């Protein structure tokens, strides 16, 4: 037999069960004899959410038998199994309203039966909140008292709600388990069919909390996939009628895990023996994860102490520095190299140099594993590391890559401070920060000089490598989806910035790869993506979409805009910007002024006054103020001729980007020494004197066409 | 010369408040606020009137003469103040939660709102603390006591929203307040969190911050102007909700309402300057898109409504 035949057979013989004791229910009390459920506002609720049809009296209840029946399709496809999954579930209602209609009190404690609507509301709450991770429905029996008091505490104590059928229930109470509404542990009924009152809880979780009116079974069977995390441990032998009321489960998308063998379906019908793992296995497959408050380190761990001093004299251990190696990575992994809660200290440990204050080298290996976790979040994760470490008291961590190093003071090792308290901190936080793209964390602290050595060979400078090139050699035909940043609407109302690979934020802090994790980890936040699509002009950056885009996000005060062009519709600039170039027509190009630069431009403008008509989140054709590294990039006004109408720059401004702005201006082909013919403050800053300093200079500006 | 027609694509949604005969709507305008000449200023603006479930001990000597034999008891306060002023909704500010002062069980203080809540016919708004915290336990407690009134619960900030929503709206079908900090984008994020949690617009509304005239007045002006443009003139769905600013929470604690004779004898009577800092204040945002106003001195609301009267009608 079968899964397809397996589920057939226990929906049959749930019909027959449903016909039964309709038939008795109508022999003693007659078909107008009232059906109903303690306190509830929804009739019977599978059937009223498969139909919208409230049950009142018992010929009704005869009457829900043909929903049963239209439901068993015996064709071997899936939607056939997953329907015949909820003819069980609907003939385990009426078989339990026939029970409260023939038995006055049907359950005896410590069985509690259904679950009024009051219940559900109650624990409404903490279902949505994530205050209760998931509802584990154990129903079967586990081979001993002890195994099944083991799995029902365990999910206890990680706040899921269980609920109980069957021969668990006596399993649980010779396991001494405490049973109770406050105390998550609700025993259903000894009968197969009394899980359907925890199902009726999911169906009026859709019907209360998801306002989805009855009859609308998909909408609520796609309620309860995404919204109920509730999955089912079947323990013991497992009947047709069982797998056939598993099958309904898994029509609500509640997966079903066993320690019997059966046909396994992934992500729906799984086998795991271990009971040892039961638990894990249930959360991985519920995705249901399980929030950490504290972290189990004895020193205090606070923001606020980051920013201390440790006295001189007070360090204990000081690893890294120019002194000895020291080191931090973070690794996007696959999952079977990551495995969950791991901390390895390799080499001495901290109560080792009980010595005069010490040098050791320290090696900081983090392994990240998730299902969308990439390559280019490793840097944001690896930012963020710096902080972690700074907010435990007399622990400060300055530096990046392989240029860090930590000192540990000797508050914090009188107290208990080991280097596995280091891997506990990022552990503990790293889930929680990025807890939607990580989904475990190993960490590993190298203190051994032979392997802190060896292990930055084959994983930390190779992966620094790749942070480099990436940056480095990303341009915007590579990608395909630009972001738009708006945060600083919050004084230049109609600002958007768009973040291309090689057109970073005005600010300078906010660039493509870091718009790019901003969007994953915060998705109603200040960076969303747009698409590349429709291209109205390549060369001035016009794109369908960025207009659409640009629009919206400002309100409609920026309708069009233009990307690679200071002249033709340009980007609004809010006021973060450090540099400002404004166009000089007399000089065919353009000037560039720094904000620290005090002085007056060859445009007769200080940066204070070109920033009062730039700034703002307008739109001025011929200013455009922008970051300090967007100068050297090969699409800086690309519209506009290109990095050559640069023609005055500051002589502090000059020397930074020389090296970068030299090396574009090659890819012009005009001699490497570009800078060397930019006009600077030191050789004048009347516009007649720079104008005759580029006429000597065969300045590649003059030669251009005229720019306005 | 040419009329000014403007037409604008938006309209915002209405929110009722209360059960019965005393239920008021909120929103519903598809013009600027009082532009009875550009078309339908959807519900007319409501003014409510604040109480405490403690003894007001901060409040002006004017304000205490005026709730002497009724300040002491909650129930006696909310019925005397609705036989006597008649206000469209009146706040019920737990003051006796907040951790800062004489911080009390969410079960003591849930009380105190049940004997009000079912002693008077006005709807009643429920301002919770100021602490994120306490107030994911208050409402969740306070919700349940009071079920069946349809109250407001305010003060529902991006923390606790899912804390306050799902105990609020969807649990026991009440109305939440979505607040923010005087920035739009603030006000579309916390809306947008409130959507996908599964409450449309047409179950909560919005607190885009207050503040008293002459202490960061113009940036609580500018997110109204903001807001109200971005609904009606781009038709911004996450938008188009009605706000709420509580006036006297904000206009009555500045120095030159609370200041008496004694410390300011230049400055006059305190009473005139207390009603007069409110009055200014709630008519200000009035204009810039409030749909209700909180407050606290009688004599401000008899103002206000005939302020709001003359404009509309
Ligand atoms: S300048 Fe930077 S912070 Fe401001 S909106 Fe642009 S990306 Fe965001
Ligand atoms: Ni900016
Ligand atoms: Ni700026």
């Amino acid at each position: 037999m079968n899964l397809f035949q397996t589920v057939f057979t226990g929906s049959k013989q749930a019909l027959a069960a449903a016909e039964g004791i309709v038939k008795q229910a109508v022999d003693e009390k007659g078909r107008d004899y009232k059906v109903a459920f303690p306190d509830t506002a929804y009739s019977l609720p599978v059937i009223f959410a498969a139909t919208g049809k409230k049950i009142t009296n018992v010929g009704e209840l005869e009457g829900a038998l043909d929903i049963v029946r239209s439901l068993i399709v015996e064709e071997e496809m899936l939607d056939k199994l997953l329907n015949s999954g909820l003819a069980t579930a609907v003939a385990a209602e009426i078989i339990e309203a026939a029970k409260y209609v023939l038995s006055d009190a049907p359950y005896a404690e410590p069985c509690v039966g259904f679950i009024s609507d009051p219940i559900i509301r109650s624990l409404g709450v903490p279902l949505v909140t994530g205050d209760i991770p998931g509802v584990a429905v154990i129903l079967g029996e586990c081979p001993d008292s002890e195994t099944a008091a083991k799995i029902i505490k365990d999910y206890q104590s990680k706040g899921l709600l269980t609920c109980l059928v069957g021969k668990v229930i006596d399993q649980a109470i010779e396991g001494k388990v405490k049973m109770g509404l406050d105390l998550r542990v609700i025993p259903l009924g000894y009968d197969v069919t009394s899980v359907i009152h925890v199902v009726t809880i999911a169906i009026r979780a859709a019907l209360i909390f998801g306002g989805i009116k009855g009859g609308q079974l998909n909408d609520i069977l796609k309620y309860t996939a995404e919204r109920v995390p509730a999955f089912v441990n079947a323990f013991g032998p497992l009947s047709e009628l069982v797998v056939s009321a598993g099958a309904g489960a898994i029509a609500l998308g509640f997966p079903v895990l066993t320690d019997q063998v059966v046909p396994e379906v992934p992500t729906l019908l799984l086998t795991q023996k271990d009971y040892d793992k039961m638990v894990k296995t249930s959360l991985e497959a519920r995705n249901i994860k399980i929030k950490i408050t504290e972290i189990p380190i004895p020193v205090s761990f606070a923001a606020a102490f980051e920013g201390e001093r440790i006295r001189k004299n007070d360090m204990l251990a000081e690893f890294g520095g120019n002194k000895t190696k020291a080191w931090e990575l973070v690794m996007c992994a696959d999952q079977g190299e990551v495995e969950d809660h791991k901390i390895e200290v390799i080499g001495p440990d901290i109560d080792t140099i009980d010595k005069a204050p010490g040098r050791m080298p320290l090696g900081m290996l983090i392994k990240v594993s998730g299902t969308n976790m990439q390559k280019d979040f490793e840097p944001v994760l690896e930012r963020r590391l710096h902080y972690f470490l700074n907010y435990i008291e007399g622990v400060m961590h300055v530096g990046q890559r392989n240029l860090t190093w930590v000192r540990i003071g000797k508050e914090a090792f009188e107290k208990g401070f080991r280097l596995k308290h280091f891997g506990e901190v990022i552990y503990a936080k790293m889930l929680d920060e990025f807890g939607s793209v990580v989904d475990k964390c190993e960490v590993t602290i190298i203190t051994d000089p032979g392997k802190a050595e060896e292990l930055e060979g084959k994983y930390a400078v190779p992966r620094y490598k790749e942070r480099d090139a990436r940056l480095e050699s990303l341009v915007d035909e590579k990608v395909d989806t630009f972001y738009s940043c708006n945060l600083c609407q919050s004084f230049a109302p109609a600002h958007v910035c768009i973040v291309t690979p090689e057109r970073l934020g005005l600010c300078g802090a906010v660039s493509w790869l870091d718009a790019k994790a901003t969007l994953e980890l915060n998705p109603t936040g200040p960076c969303q993506a747009v698409p590349k699509e429709g291209v109205v002009d390549e060369n001035l950056g016009i794109w369908e979409k960025v207009n659409e885009t640009v629009s919206k996000i400002s309100q409609g005060a920026v309708t069009s805009v233009t990307l690679y062009s200071i002249l033709q519709d340009p980007m609004t600039s809010c006021g973060c910007f450090e540099c400002i170039t404004g166009i000089m027509p007399e000089a065919n190009g353009v000037v560039m002024v720094n904000r620290e630069f005090g002085a007056t431009t060859p445009l007769g403008m200080t940066f204070g006054e070109l920033a009062s008509m730039t700034g703002g989140g307008v739109q001025t054709p011929g200013f455009m103020g922008h970051g300090r590294q967007f100068i050297a990039s090969k699409k800086f006004m690309k519209g506009e001729g290109g990095l050559g109408r640069i023609v005055w720059m500051p002589k502090e401004l000059k020397d930074f980007v020389a090296e970068k702005l030299n090396k574009t201006a090659k890819e012009l082909y005009n001699i490497d020494n570009f800078a060397d013919m930019i006009c600077d403050e030191t050789i004048a800053t009347e516009s007649e004197e720079v104008v005759k300093f580029l006429e000597e200079k065969g300045h590649p500006a003059l030669k251009m066409d005229p720019i306005m | 010369f040419k009329k000014p027609t403007q037409k604008f694509s938006g309209k915002i949604g209405e929110v009722e408040i209360g059960t019965g005969e005393k239920a008021l709507k909120l929103g519903g305008e598809s013009v600027l606020p009082f532009y009875t000449f550009d078309g339908d200023t959807g519900n007319t603006p409501k003014v409510g009137m604040e109480i405490l479930d403690v003894y007001p001990e901060d409040w002006i000597d004017p304000l205490k003469d005026i709730y002497k034999d009724v300040a002491k008891d909650p129930v006696k306060w909310a019925q005397f103040v609705e036989e006597k002023y008649s206000p469209d909704f009146i706040c019920l500010r737990l003051i006796s939660a907040d951790p800062n002062g004489t911080d009390a069980a969410p079960e003591d203080c849930a009380k105190t709102a049940k004997a009000v809540v079912e002693a008077i016919k006005t709807p009643l708004v429920v301002a919770g603390t100021g602490n994120h915290e306490k107030d994911a336990k208050l409402f969740e407690k306070v919700a349940q006591e009071t079920e069946g009134h349809n109250i407001l619960l305010m003060s529902a900030v991006e923390d606790n929203y899912k804390s306050v929503g799902a105990a609020g709206v969807m649990a026991y079908n009440d109305k939440v307040v979505a607040e923010s900090s005087v920035d739009i984008n603030l006000a579309k994020q916390i809306n947008i969190l409130m959507n996908q949690l599964g409450i449309d617009n047409t179950k909560f509304v919005d607190n885009v911050g207050c503040a008293a005239g002459g202490y960061g007045y113009e940036y609580v002006i500018s997110t109204l102007d903001r807001v109200k443009l971005a609904a009606l003139g781009q038709d911004d769905k996450t938008l188009q909700v009605p706000i709420i600013s509580p006036v006297s929470f904000e206009a009555c604690k500045v120095k030159e309402a609370m200041d008496s004779e004694e410390d300011s004898p230049q400055w006059g009577s305190q009473e005139d300057r207390t009603v007069s800092m409110e009055v200014a204040t709630a008519s200000g945002v009035l204009a810039s898109g409030t749909d209700a106003v909180i407050l606290r001195h009688p004599k401000s609301v008899e103002v206000i409504r005939n302020f709001i009267k003359e404009l509309l009608g």
